[PDB]
RNA sequence: CCCCACUAUGCUUAGCCCUAAACCUCAACAGUUAAAUCAACAAAACUGCUCGCCAGAACACUACGAGCCACAGCUUAAAACUCAAA
């Protein structure tokens, strides 16, 4: 409200190809989490609900994060079978 | 007649007791080589456990006096472009030749540190080895 | 005893610790120049130490000092000053096209 | 008059490598699945690379090659995990071939 | 010069023009996309107002306003009393992210109006109202 | 109905060096054809089905 | 339950009230990782020491008594009848 306008949240439309511009101003708000914070202000999530979510979203990150690391390592011998037959 | 339990005791002592209470007629063909031949450890079952709290296991890490030297050729030199063959088991590398010629230098009576690192490069030099340092 | 036994000492080959781009520097809620490269060109949000790279001590030495200098009257909030966005990329994230 | 093993040891040119890491090593391939190429190079486990795109013909069994080796053992630890899952090779970047 | 969408800066010297005109000058068109209406106004630069249009004025009524195609029929008609008045280029500021956030923009297009950016405003409390409490469904 | 013979002798020493296998005459057949295939290495449809 | 409106209330000040699935459902302190690893599950299994607490279910976060700025309150807290389970 006091700061300067036209900065903030703003993408420049290249070649009048608005359909680009606007995933990208998506993808913008998306990435900092505006998208998702708007969505989940909409309805007021109460201190415990917001507390389980945050360790049920911090828990899966880790999961997730650690079960691509696993398949990452074990998957350097998926190369053909050196000794078929055997 | 006979024990299954392999977590009882080892094949020896089933095999010796079960002989003795004459539950076995005969004797197993290798019984008497173990017997007069016995491994080190009998050989009994055993649950690995799980280190907790102090304590840690009794293995120590493998380090020689002139691994300081090798660490500092590593910094100042970096590894050598020559190539390690590690199929000789008479291989010497660049770092090892220094090694060598500290240790002589050292032994000469030399004690400082800093200086004994700088003539063990020049005596490299005079003999033709390539020092490039790292920076 | 014998002479080619190993010898107990700390690790010659260890390697030092990592730092931070910011380790050993004083983080100024004055110096916005620095503070910018923390934060969102678009939206002004302070990035994860995902993202910067920044240790804890240093991801919460920079929060403090965008956070004193925002309300302070040195840094705005809900985007980055333009006058820092040809200053180097320290953050790895990727936004345009 | 017998050598120990403390004195193998020592003076092993494993022993003298220091860290494994940036370590440039002479590989021998012995083994070849279409263009895969296993390479022992002095350590416990072989490395496994890709045949180059460049005179990929002039690697065969037998050739000897440079790599420079990352890890002598690839092992982690994963969440849960009691002991470190270890793929059996080690690792290492081929760089060319080895010639007098 | 290589594109940039970071918008120019105003005090800066750019070279970017758009019939003459410079991006300070180019007149705005204001969207707000709410979940159930959009409302489109199209100002200058100087704040003087020269078009709205929304779906309930142009005879959109209940459920029917929070359609797309509601929202790109009031873009239209925002283009047309807007184009009388002499605008060809338009910044879009559009706050929120209801049905008529995008097709909005497309009936300013349709309209003859030619699109240079796009702004997000959408209000976002940093810690503000309390809202609502969760609906049970 | 042919008869597998009796797979080892009186004193209760096997024929096959594979016998514990269960499978001595495939996994035989098996590393009969994979020695072949290394000795190769070392070295270097309509009618039929 | 869904939609809209609005009040006590959520806020500040000064007094009260003293309850939570007040829950890591893990008492404080010290020590051990060798023994049998260990009903099960949870959260690897135990030792020393101390305080608090418990002794079938239900009756019962109840009655009576007592104390309390509490007066439709809180704390402490039974019995009879009943059952062969809980
Ligand atoms: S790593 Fe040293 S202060 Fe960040
Ligand atoms: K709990
Ligand atoms: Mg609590
Ligand atoms: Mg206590
Ligand atoms: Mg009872
Ligand atoms: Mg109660
Ligand atoms: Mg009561
Ligand atoms: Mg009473």
């Amino acid at each position: 409200a006091k700061h300067l306008k036209f900065i903030a949240r703003t993408v420049m439309v290249q070649e009048g190809n608005v359909e680009s511009a606007y995933r990208t101003l998506n993808r913008i708000l998306t990435m900092d989490g505006l998208i998702e914070d708007i969505k989940h202000r909409r309805y007021y999530e109460k201190p415990c609900r917001r507390r389980q979510r945050e360790s049920y979203e911090r828990c899966r990150r880790i999961y997730n994060m650690e079960m691509a690391r696993k398949i990452n390592f074990l998957m350097r011998k998926n190369r053909a079978d050196p000794w078929q037959g055997c | 007649a006979g024990s299954r339990l392999e977590t009882v005791g080892s094949i020896f002592s089933r095999t010796r007791d079960l002989v003795r209470a004459g539950v076995l007629k005969e004797k197993p063909l290798w019984f008497d080589v173990y017997d007069a031949f016995p491994p080190l450890r009998e050989p009994v079952f055993q649950r690995p456990r799980v280190r907790y709290g102090k304590a840690k296991a009794p293995i120590q890490d493998i380090w020689y006096h002139e691994d300081r030297i090798r660490a500092k050729f590593y910094s100042v030199y970096g590894s050598g472009q020559r190539a390690f063959d590690l199929f000789n088991p008479n291989f010497k590398s660049t770092c090892q030749r220094f090694v060598e010629k500290y240790t002589e230098l050292q032994k000469l009576g030399e004690t400082d540190e800093e200086k004994l690192f700088v003539e063990t490069g020049k005596a490299l030099l005079a003999e033709g080895v390539i020092l490039r340092r790292v920076g | 005893s014998n002479e080619d036994l190993p010898i107990s000492m700390e690790n010659p080959y260890k390697e030092p610790l990592k730092k931070c781009i910011l380790c050993g520097k004083h983080v100024d809620y004055k110096n916005v120049q620095l503070l910018s490269q923390f934060v969102s060109p678009f939206t002004g949000c302070i990035y994860g130490r995902h993202i910067t790279g920044l240790c804890g001590k240093k991801q919460k030495e920079i929060t403090k000092a965008i956070k004193r200098a925002q309300i302070m009257g040195f840094m705005p909030v809900t985007y980055k000053d333009p006058a820092y966005l040809k200053d180097p990329k320290v953050c790895n994230i990727r936004y345009r096209e | 008059n017998v050598e120990s093993f403390a004195s193998m040891l020592r003076h092993s040119p494993l022993t003298q490598m220091g860290p494994a890491k940036d370590k440039l090593v002479i590989g021998r391939i012995f083994h070849i699945v279409e263009n895969d190429l296993y390479i022992d190079f002095g350590g416990k486990f072989h490395c496994v690379c890709r045949r180059p795109e460049v005179d990929g013909e002039k690697y065969q069994k037998g050739t000897r090659v440079r790599l420079r080796l990352l890890d002598l053992e690839l092992t982690s630890r994963f969440l849960g995990a009691t002991t470190d899952t270890t793929v059996l090779e080690a690792n290492a970047v081929l760089l060319g071939i080895q010639e007098s | 010069t290589k594109f940039s969408i970071y918008p120019p800066i105003p005090g800066e010297e750019s070279s970017l023009r758009w019939a003459g005109k410079k991006f300070e000058e180019i007149p705005i068109a204001h969207i707000k996309a709410s979940h159930n209406n959009t409302q489109i106004q199209v100002v200058s630069a100087s704040n003087e107002p020269l078009a709205f249009a929304s779906c309930g004025t142009e005879g959109f009524r209940n459920a029917k306003k929070g359609t797309g195609i509601a929202a790109q029929t009031a873009g239209i008609a925002a283009a047309a009393r807007a184009k009388q008045k002499g605008v060809i280029h338009i910044r879009v500021v559009v706050k929120g992210l209801g049905p008529g956030r995008l097709s909005a923009m497309h009936g300013l297009i349709m309209g003859g109006l030619e699109v240079i950016s796009i702004t997000d405003n959408t209000p976002i409390p940093h810690x503000g109202c309390r809202p609502r409490k969760a609906r049970k469904l | 109905p042919r008869q597998r013979a009796i797979q080892w002798g009186e004193d209760g020493r096997p024929f096959h060096y594979l016998f514990y296998t269960g499978k001595q005459s495939y996994y035989s057949l098996m590393h009969d054809v994979y020695g072949m295939l290394l000795n190769l290495e070392k070295h270097q449809v309509i009618g039929s089905r």
